[PDB]
């Protein structure tokens, strides 16, 4: 039996307007290992760097996904995220609150 | 604290084009420092710590020799490992083994370890002692009794008491600074809208190394765990670590809660609130 | 350091 994704999009420091920060998608506790994880900025793809192939005591995979961002007021932020549990790929929008 | 050193190798058998392809990470506690990745061009074991980059050519030689080696190790072991188990070539399948030393107070090996699984689940594994196994089905006993004949008990106990706590100890005073500074988390809690009759305090742990650290709320001193939401332990980014935890509150009744952080680098346990 | 994986499955 495979195993789903948790998913967590945060920014590295808190986010202030105008301010550049960093912003992480967080994919972990999944199996097998093929998996597609993007951060979206309104909707488009960004080109952020993946982490190195990792995995827990429980065997299940862990990855990184982060680029460099400029929070303001107006910008979406959001990770997608593409698996074999998932028939329809999970989103998660970034908030300053979590 | 009970300092380790780590490996994490993951083979996954690719039919599309007909081959595999073996990525290994190092860590040293909870921090990465090698990777290698049989996909690159030309694979060479890589730093991923700047701690490791002192480390001269013969070091980055004989470690690109070995994964190299394992690599095609974990190649056959994918290829056994599905006439074991009567599967077709037409899937893709995956092949993990990890191992380590724990070092104990006095320099010593306080737990060695070395395990194997197939498609997520636990295939053999060595026992405790380091001088037997134990194997899962059917299938893993095949290969238990081919590492029993061949003795391959002793050679990994050698490593794991040897080998694998020197260069660990050579790690920690490589980069001391770093592997063996306690980084505090920087806390504060905020406050958000919720539902009816219904405010969350949501109190932050960031930037903190190493990953263990210990967050719970209590109302008059007794822990509200039950109704407290707690995140998984987040990567930053740049080494460090996140977490926080969140609970609702009765409107107005938000100074009765308070929230406590016990991490290794803080002197006392740390209490805060809403200010 | 790594170990040296030699034995197959």
């Amino acid at each position: 039996v495979a195993r789903p994704p948790k998913v967590q999009v945060y920014s590295r420091h808190p986010a202030e307007n105008g301010k550049p920060n960093y912003l992480n998608c967080y994919v972990s506790g999944f199996h097998p290992p093929q998996i597609e994880i993007d951060l979206l900025k309104n909707g488009e793809k960004m080109n952020a760097e993946q982490s190195d192939l990792s995995f827990s005591k429980d065997w299940s995979f862990y990855l990184l996904v982060h680029t460099e961002f400029t929070p303001n007021a107006v910008d979406q932020y959001s990770c997608r995220v593409k698996h074999v549990t998932l028939d329809k790929p999970k989103i998660v929008k970034w908030d300053r609150d979590h | 604290g009970p300092h380790s050193l780590s490996y994490f190798y993951t083979a996954v058998s690719r039919p599309d084009r007909g081959d595999s392809r073996f990525i290994a990470v190092g860590y040293v506690d909870d921090t990465q420092f090698v990777r290698f990745d049989s996909d690159a061009p030309n694979p060479r074991m890589e730093p991923r710590a700047p701690w490791i980059q002192q480390e001269g050519q013969d070091y980055w030689d004989r470690e690109t020799r070995k994964q190299r080696d394992t690599s095609q190790t974990y190649r056959v072991g994918l290829k056994n490992l599905r006439g074991y188990y009567n599967q077709s070539e037409a899937g893709s399948h995956t092949y993990q083994s990890m191992y380590g030393c724990y070092l104990g107070p006095d320099g010593l090996l306080l737990r060695g370890y070395r395990q194997y699984a197939y498609d997520g689940a636990d295939y053999i594994a060595l026992n405790e002692d380091l001088r037997s196994w134990t194997a899962a089905d059917t299938a893993a006993q095949i290969t238990k009794r081919k590492w029993e004949t061949a003795n391959v008990a002793e050679r990994r106990r050698s490593y794991l008491q040897g080998l694998c706590v020197e260069s660990l100890r050579e790690y920690l005073e490589m980069g001391k600074d770093t592997l063996q500074r306690a980084e505090p988390p920087k806390t504060h809690v905020t406050r958000h809208p919720s539902s009816d009759l219904g405010v969350t305090l949501r109190c932050w742990a960031l930037g903190f190394y190493p990953k263990e650290i210990s967050l719970t709320w209590q109302r008059e001193g007794q822990d509200q765990s039950q109704d407290m939401e707690l995140v998984e332990t987040r990567p930053s980014g740049d080494g460090t670590f996140q977490k926080w935890a969140a609970l609702v509150v009765p409107p107005g009744e938000e100074q009765s809660y308070t929230c406590h952080v016990q991490h290794e680098g803080l002197q006392e346990p740390l209490t805060l609130r809403w200010d | 350091a790594a170990a040296i994986e030699e034995e197959d499955i």
